[PDB]
């Protein structure tokens, strides 16, 4: 979910309201990197 | 021994395609979309 800095008086940058007033509620964001499958492929062709 | 020589400039256009494939994200996956964001309803 996404907020906004706050009134921002010292320390607020985590402190934070609501944006999604702006956005959506369950916005979907990925994290680190993408799933993989790994598969050597010259040396299975010289096999087969 | 003799022959004519002749020198000038010239433009392929604009529908020339000199390889198979394409060269920019080779690997991508067919479908994937990448970072983006977009509009919608309430």
């Amino acid at each position: 979910q996404a907020v906004k800095t706050t009134a921002a008086n010292g320390d607020q940058g985590n402190t934070t309201w609501q944006k999604d007033s702006t956005f959506a509620e369950r916005n979907e964001i990925g994290v680190g990197n993408n799933f993989a499958m790994e598969i050597n492929l010259n040396a299975n062709l010289w096999r087969n | 021994s003799t022959y004519f020589d002749i020198r000038g400039v010239l433009d392929r256009g604009p529908t020339f395609k000199p390889y198979s494939g394409t060269a920019y994200n080779a690997l991508a996956p067919k479908g994937a979309p990448n970072s983006c964001e977009w509009e919608q309803n309430e």
